């Protein structure tokens, strides 16, 4: 029984003491403020935990209670959601009527004509449209009351109450101690098995008895108010018999593996509900149960405290070959000793999966009615994106973080981590080379085209009506997929998804989704994404490799992770430090993910988006202009930033204008970031200088010397109201757009 | 050592007599966590005006003030929502309430016990030893009363009629 | 729809094949812990039997999907 | 200790505390002996607005078995209590009755539901038809 | 009231934000019951 529950008892005294000594945590900051920098110092290094504490456990101690508060701050924020959506929205006109009204959960006190914002967005209701698609999970969850919203508000405080008592319980009544942190077999045992299992099998249920029950009887349209309430279905077995016949049977077959009795809930049609343009919901919670026995299954897998299982340093150290030296040996305690190497793993798994979850909920719509609300699926595809980008940038930060601070060369030689530092100008030089034969032969493919175009050559260009780039391997697995049905997946009823080819779905006379075909511009769209993240991959994994050491300072590790520079020496050595590649690679992540929502933007309003009409052709949002104008950089240009920003610039005095107005603000917060980023602090400190003497000249100089920020705190400033006015830009031309036209 | 009142339940141990009424029921360990003069502060606080409840909903229906149409409590509540008195009665708790805080802060200084708001107008108080039973049997009636104001709301949903007609009635 | 069956003895006989199968096989491979009288308990006996279960399972399965039962 | 057999044949004692099964079990005991007592006292005589399982949801619908539910849980949660404090740190021949009776209850119990299973009756009903 | 407490409501972020929500409040009531004020009215 080596694993074992162990606890410290009262570690920590519950005063407000320290709350009245700001910069208490560190040693330099404890001592008080002399200029202005130790204000900024004090914001900076908070969170640091590793840096002012020597001790993992105290570390371990500090993660586990922020992560309490962390989950209180969401539960607060899903409360305030749920109440919204019971208060203030108009989400029983929405059930009655899902096509024609439009879900808007926020209303605005009129103050200084701002009342304007509440437009009439229907069902006798006037507020802001809101694209979160709240709406579309509440009918997926069957709620069909406001009452129960406020239950489900309850649950939320309840939830964020329990939290935030669990976190100060567990910092300063009962704190575990570090050897109770270090149980990565049974914390992987419980979390596959008990977080994502019964999560899965919890929620299976709840389709199952709730969900689908009520649906049915919706997408049969049935009024919402006519509806059985969700218990009478569990108690009473004939209503839900009559609905689907399999629960005459019970739980026999389940037991007795005659698991073809459950498919008229359990099924795996594939497609989309006509009705509603969404996933069938029996696809979903087969889907959920299928996932569920998969976790718990995979949770039995690693040893615990009885002798079954794997040791997960064992299957680590085995694996080891002739290219590879000594393998993946020391791995494992880096993995349960460093909680930077676990946050870079961490976060860049959660912004690929982010990413993946962008992907798949246009291209497989899950909810009821959330397919041809086109502000919603134009919402969460841009939102998932910028979620991933970020985290995946954080990922490359945090092993920077491990590299400088983490790493020990004595335990790890010859191992994997050795292989690649010794061996990284191999690898940073080819990926150089790919970054720019990539970017030619993507991005001058685009120059050529603007060129011959503005030439009158029209027959010289990368075009299908010219020469003709053909994504051959995309349209082929699109053909795969088209004809997987009955084929390579005989029990399937449709395609997964309608993108890859065959019908319209139409709903409310809007496409749901229809097949997304490819052509020349989607090749170069597509080198255009390969590209981006190249170069992005390359300023990040050259400030992770690099970030101990190099041909240029062969000592950069004692200097740390965040450092402006070593000096104008050895011709200049300004921005070398791993925070500085982070700070170079986010500009990177930014164009990239800028470039994939644009595309994104363009393409579904141009070949997928529209209304369905007389004789069944389909008319399109922009009328299939991608195709001959997405292959020049004026295209992009002209036919998606100018034709597209008339609604945004022609928004004002209508519920609009604030999207109107956020447009100039980011605009304009954009251009103020270049003041920082295109600056030095030593210019600002000489004019600060005259300031202090026009204040000492009336006697009211300040106790807290003002300086200019640092070099670092001036390229962080600058890079993130460079993001902010950026991604607030497309925000506001995106949600404009969008809601005008969709 | 044991509880007294569960016998098979262990003594929580932040409650050695030290407040009067204490029997050591407390199984869910909320004074293992939170503080006693708080607990017992909400807890004579919510007897108070459950005693007071449970007086005025037998009262009101055996008399109302001729100035005020007659009704029954829960309808009653509604009425003075919309009338304007149940905000004044807010108000005029509310107001009292503001030196409540001041008195709760002067409780966690140590300078008070808990429900003493030095109220003995008509002197009952004679004696040290009065004053124990006399709080002990202020404890037990808040208790009791809670219980019971509890049981008059929830009966007048279930069943409609008022707590001295349903004693009347069935 | 793959075709499954109602509870039969051949259904039995398939769950207690894999059974004793997986406790078999499991008393060889297992690492940590009379050929099933040394070291045998009840982690072992529940461990080589829920892997009875799975095994079992899809063997009933498969072997109803394709005809044999 | 009491009502000790030798009987583990399977050896569940090793891999579970002895405290937790003998409270288990002396809980398991108690409940059937309720259950089948008032098993054969439901068929014996009735209470006024008044089978063997078919009366589980009969009575949920009036809120009996609602109301049984929730005393039983208010003292499951003291009996919750009871057992974690327990854990965490001319008599014995009427201990070791109650838990041969007990466990004579189990299996009799067992046995009137299934053959309620086999017949749709009582038990003492089974043995008069 | 515990000094420490009052010693924390008297940093410059709580202060700052305190100040600045009570000067944005009675801005906004002033523009509530006397809106559109372009003069002065004289
Ligand atoms: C967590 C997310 C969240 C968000 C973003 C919002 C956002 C909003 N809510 Mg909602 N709300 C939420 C959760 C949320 N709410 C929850 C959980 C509930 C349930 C209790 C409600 C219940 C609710 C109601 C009942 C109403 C709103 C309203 C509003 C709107 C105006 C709020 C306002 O100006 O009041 C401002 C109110 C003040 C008292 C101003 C306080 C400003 C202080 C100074 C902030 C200071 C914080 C402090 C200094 C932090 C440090 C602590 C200290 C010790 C130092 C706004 C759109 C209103 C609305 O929609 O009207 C149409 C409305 O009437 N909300
Ligand atoms: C079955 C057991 C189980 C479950 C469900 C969890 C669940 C969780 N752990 Mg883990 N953990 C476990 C065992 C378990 N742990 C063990 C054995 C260890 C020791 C090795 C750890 C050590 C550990 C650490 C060190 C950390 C976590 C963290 C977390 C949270 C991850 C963030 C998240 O997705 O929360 C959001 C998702 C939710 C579903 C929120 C649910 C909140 C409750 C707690 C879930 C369970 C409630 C209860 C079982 C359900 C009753 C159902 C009933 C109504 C029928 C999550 C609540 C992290 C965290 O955030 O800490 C707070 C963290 O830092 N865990
Ligand atoms: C954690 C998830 C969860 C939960 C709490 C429940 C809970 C319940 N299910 Mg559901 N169920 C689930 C997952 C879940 N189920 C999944 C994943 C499946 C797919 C295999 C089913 C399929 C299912 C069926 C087919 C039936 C239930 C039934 C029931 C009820 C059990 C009644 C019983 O024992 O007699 C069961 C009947 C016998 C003859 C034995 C209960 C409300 C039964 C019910 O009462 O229907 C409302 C029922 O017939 N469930
Ligand atoms: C689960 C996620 C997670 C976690 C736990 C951490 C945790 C940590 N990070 Mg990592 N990081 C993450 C995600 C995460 N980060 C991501 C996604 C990125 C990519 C951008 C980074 C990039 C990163 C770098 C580059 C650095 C860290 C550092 C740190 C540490 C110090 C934190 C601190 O004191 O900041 C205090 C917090 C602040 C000062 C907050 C201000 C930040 C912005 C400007 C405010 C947010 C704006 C808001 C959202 C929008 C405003 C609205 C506007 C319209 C008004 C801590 C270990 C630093 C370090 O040195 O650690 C050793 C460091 O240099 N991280
Ligand atoms: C429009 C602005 C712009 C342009 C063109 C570039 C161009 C480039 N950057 Mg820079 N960068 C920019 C803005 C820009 N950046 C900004 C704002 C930042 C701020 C954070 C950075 C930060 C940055 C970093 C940190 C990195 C780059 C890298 C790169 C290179 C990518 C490799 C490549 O595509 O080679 C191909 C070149 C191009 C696509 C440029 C256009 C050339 C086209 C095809 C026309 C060619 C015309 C031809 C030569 C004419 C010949 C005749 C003429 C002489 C008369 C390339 C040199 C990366 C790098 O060097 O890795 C290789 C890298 O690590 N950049
Ligand atoms: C001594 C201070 C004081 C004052 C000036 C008021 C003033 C008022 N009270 Mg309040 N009230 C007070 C103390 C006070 N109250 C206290 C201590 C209580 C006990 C908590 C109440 C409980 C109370 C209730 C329950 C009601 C009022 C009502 C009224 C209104 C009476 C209307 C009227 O004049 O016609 C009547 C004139 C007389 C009765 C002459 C005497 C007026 C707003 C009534 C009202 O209409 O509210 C809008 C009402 O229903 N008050
Ligand atoms: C000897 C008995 C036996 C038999 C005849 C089968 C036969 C089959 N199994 Mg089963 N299976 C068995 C034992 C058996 N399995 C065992 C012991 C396990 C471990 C628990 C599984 C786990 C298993 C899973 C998890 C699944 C199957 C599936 C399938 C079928 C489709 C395989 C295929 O063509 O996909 C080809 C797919 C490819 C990607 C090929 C390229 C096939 C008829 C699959 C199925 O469709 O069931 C309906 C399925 O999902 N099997
Ligand atoms: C745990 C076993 C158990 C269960 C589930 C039930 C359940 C039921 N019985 Mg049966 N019954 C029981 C024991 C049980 N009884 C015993 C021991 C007797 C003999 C006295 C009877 C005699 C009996 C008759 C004669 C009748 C019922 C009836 C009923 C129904 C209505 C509820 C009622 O009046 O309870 C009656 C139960 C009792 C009088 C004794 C209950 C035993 C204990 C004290 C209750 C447990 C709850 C307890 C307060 C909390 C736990 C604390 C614990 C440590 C003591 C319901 C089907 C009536 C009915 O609807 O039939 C159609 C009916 O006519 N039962
Ligand atoms: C402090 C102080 C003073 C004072 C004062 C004042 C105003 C004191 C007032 C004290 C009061 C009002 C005490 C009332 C307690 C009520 C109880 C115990 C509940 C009983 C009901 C039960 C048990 C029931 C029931 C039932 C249910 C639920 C529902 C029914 O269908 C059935 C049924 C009836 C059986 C004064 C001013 C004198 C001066 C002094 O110097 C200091
Ligand atoms: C919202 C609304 C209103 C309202 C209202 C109000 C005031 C509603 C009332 C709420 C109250 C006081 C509920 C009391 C519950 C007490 C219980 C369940 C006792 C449980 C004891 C148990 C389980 C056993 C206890 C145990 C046993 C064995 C006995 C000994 C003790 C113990 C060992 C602990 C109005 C009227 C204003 C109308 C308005 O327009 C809207
Ligand atoms: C303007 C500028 C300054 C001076 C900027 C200073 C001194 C900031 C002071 C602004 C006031 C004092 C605080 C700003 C508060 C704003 C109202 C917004 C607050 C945002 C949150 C931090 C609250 C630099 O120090 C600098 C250094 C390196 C490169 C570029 C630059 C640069 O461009």
């Amino acid at each position: 029984k080596k694993v074992s529950i162990t606890v410290d008892r009262d570690p920590v005294a519950t005063s407000f003491e320290k709350w009245a000594q700001p910069g208490h945590f560190s040693r330099t900051l404890a001592k008080g403020p002399k200029t202005t920098t130790w204000i900024w110092n004090l914001h900076a290094d908070v969170h640091d935990f590793d840096s002012h504490t020597n001790s993992l456990e105290d570390i371990s101690r500090k993660i586990f209670s922020a992560h309490f508060g962390q989950l209180s701050i969401i539960f607060l924020w899903l409360s305030g959601m749920y109440f919204h959506g019971a208060r203030f929205s108009n989400y029983s006109a929405w059930l009655s009527n899902p096509t024609a009204v439009k879900p808007s959960a926020q209303v605005v006190w009129p103050i200084v004509g701002q009342e304007v914002l509440n437009g009439d967005v229907g069902g006798g209701f006037q507020g802001v449209q809101v694209t979160s698609g709240f709406f579309q999970i509440w009918r997926s969850s069957g709620i069909t009351s406001e009452v129960e919203l406020y239950w489900c508000a309850l649950a939320g405080l309840i939830m964020s109450g329990l939290m935030i008592f669990a976190g100060w319980f567990h910092y300063h009544k009962a704190a575990p101690k570090l050897e109770w942190f270090q149980n990565a077999e049974s914390m992987l045992n419980h979390h596959l098995s008990g977080l994502l299992g019964l999560g899965c099998l919890s929620w299976a249920g709840h389709q199952i008895h709730v969900s689908l029950p009520v649906n049915k009887l919706l997408d049969a349209g049935v009024a919402p108010q006519e509806i059985p309430l969700p218990h009478e279905f569990l108690v009473n077995r004939d209503l839900m018999a009559q609905l689907y016949p399999s629960f005459s049977k019970g739980l026999v077959p389940f037991f007795t593996l005659n698991w073809s009795e459950y498919s008229d809930f359990l099924t795996f049609k594939g497609g989309l509900n006509p009705v509603t343009g969404g996933l069938w919901l029996s696809d979903t919670a087969h889907h959920h149960l299928a996932l569920a026995v998969l976790f718990i299954v995979a949770g039995h897998m690693y040893r615990t405290n009885w002798g079954i299982g794997h040791s997960m340093k064992e299957i680590l150290e085995a694996h080891k070959g002739p290219f590879t030296g000594e393998g993946h040996k020391g791995l494992y305690e880096i993995l349960t000793t460093s909680w930077h190497a676990q946050l870079a793993i961490n976060l860049a798994m959660l912004g690929s999966v982010s990413i993946i979850v962008a992907h798949h909920m246009y291209a497989m719509p899950p909810y009821p009615y959330i397919a041809t609300d086109y502000p919603t699926q134009l919402s969460i595809f841009t939102h998932h994106m910028w979620i991933g980008g970020f985290c995946v940038c954080g990922g490359a930060a945090h092993a920077g973080i491990f590299m400088v601070r983490d790493y020990n060369p004595a335990q790890n030689y010859n191992n994997l981590l050795d292989r690649v530092i010794r061996h990284r100008d191999a690898i940073i030089s080819h990926l150089n080379w790919i970054c720019i034969f990539l970017g030619f032969h993507s991005f001058g493919l685009y120059i050529h085209n603007d060129t011959m175009r503005a030439l009158g050559r029209t027959q010289d260009m990368f075009s299908d009506t010219a020469i003709q780039l053909k994504p051959v391997f995309a349209q082929w697995v699109q053909s795969i997929h088209t004809l997987a049905p009955g084929n390579t997946t005989p029990n399937a009823l449709a395609t997964a998804s309608y993108a890859f080819g065959g019908d319209v779905v139409a709903v409310g006379n809007k496409v749901a989704m229809m097949p997304i075909s490819l052509g020349t511009a989607d090749f170069m769209v597509h080198h255009i994404h390969a590209f981006t993240i190249h170069v992005t991959v390359l300023i990040l994994l050259k400030g992770v490799l690099f970030s101990r050491n190099s041909r240029l300072i062969p000592d950069k590790a004692n200097l740390g992770f965040r450092f402006p520079c070593d000096g104008p020496g050895r011709g200049g050595t300004c921005q070398s430090s791993a925070w500085d590649s982070v700070f170079l690679g986010l500009f990177w992540m930014y164009n990239c993910i800028s470039v994939v929502i644009f595309h994104f933007s363009w393409k579904m309003q141009s070949d997928v988006w529209g209304t369905v009409q007389s004789d069944g052709t389909v008319t399109h949002i922009t009328g299939g202009n991608f195709a001959q104008s997405a292959i020049t950089i004026n295209g992009w240009l002209r036919d998606f930033l100018w034709a597209q920003a008339s609604q945004v610039i022609q928004s004002y005095g209508s519920a609009l204008s604030a999207y109107g107005l956020i447009f100039l603000g980011a605009h304009f917060i954009w251009a103020f970031s270049l003041m920082f980023l295109f600056s030095g602090r030593g210019y600002w400190q000489e004019l600060i200088e005259s300031i202090v003497w026009a204040h000492n000249k009336l006697n009211v100089a300040p106790a807290i010397q003002p300086r200019a920020l640092s070099i670092t705190q001036g390229r962080a400033v600058g890079l993130a109201h460079y993001l902010l006015g950026g991604i607030g830009t497309t925000w506001a031309f995106f949600l404009a757009r969008i809601i005008s036209v969709g | 050592d044991f509880s007294a009142a569960v016998p098979f339940l262990k003594r929580p141990s932040n409650l050695d007599g030290a407040y009067i009424g204490d029997v050591g029921f407390d199984p869910l360990g909320f004074s293992d966590v939170f503080d006693l003069r708080v607990l017992r502060e909400a807890e004579l606080k919510h007897g108070r005006f459950a005693m007071l409840a449970v007086l005025g909903f037998i009262v009101q229906e055996l008399y109302t003030f001729p100035f005020f149409p007659k009704m029954a409590p829960v309808d009653a509540h509604d009425y003075f929502v919309k009338q304007g008195g149940g905000s004044q009665i807010i108000f005029w708790i509310s107001f009292v309430e503001l030196f409540g805080v001041v008195a709760l802060f002067e409780t966690l200084q140590g300078k008070r016990e808990p429900g003493d708001f030095a109220f003995d107008p008509l002197g009952l108080a004679k004696d040290e030893a009065t004053l124990e039973r006399y709080r002990l049997a202020e404890v037990k009636h808040a208790r009791l009363a809670m219980i019971a104001i509890g049981g008059f709301i929830h009966q007048y949903w279930v069943t409609k009629q008022t707590v001295l007609e349903q004693l009347g009635n069935f | 729809v793959p075709q499954t069956v109602a509870w039969s003895a051949k259904t039995g006989a398939v769950m207690v094949l894999s059974n004793i199968l997986c406790i078999v096989a499991g008393r060889y491979v297992i690492q940590v812990k009379s050929g099933s009288f040394a070291g045998f308990g009840l982690p072992e006996l529940l461990a080589s039997t829920s892997l009875g279960h799975i095994v079992g399972s899809g063997a009933i399965l498969g072997l109803s999907y394709v005809g044999v039962l | 200790v009491p009502g000790d057999a030798g009987f583990d044949p399977l050896t569940i004692s090793a891999w579970l505390d002895s405290r937790w099964l003998r409270e288990a079990e002396i809980k398991h005991c108690r409940v059937a002996m309720l259950a089948a007592a008032g098993c054969i006292a439901q068929d014996i005589f009735q209470f006024p607005g008044a089978k063997m399982t078919a009366l589980h949801d009969a009575a949920v619908k009036a809120g009996s078995m609602g109301q049984m539910l929730f005393w039983i849980g208010f003292v499951e949660a003291i009996s919750t209590a009871a057992t974690i404090q327990m854990l965490q740190g001319g008599r014995a021949r009427m201990e070791l009755s109650e838990i041969k009776n007990g466990r004579l209850a189990m299996i009799g119990f067992s046995g009137m539901v299934h053959h309620y299973f086999i017949t749709g009756k009582g038990p003492i009903e089974l043995l008069t038809s | 009231m515990d000094s420490n407490f009052l010693k924390y409501l008297s940093t410059a972020p709580v202060l700052f934000t305190v100040w600045l929500s009570f000067t944005a409040s009675f801005i906004i009531e002033a523009n509530r019951f006397f809106p559109d004020m372009l003069y002065f009215p004289m």
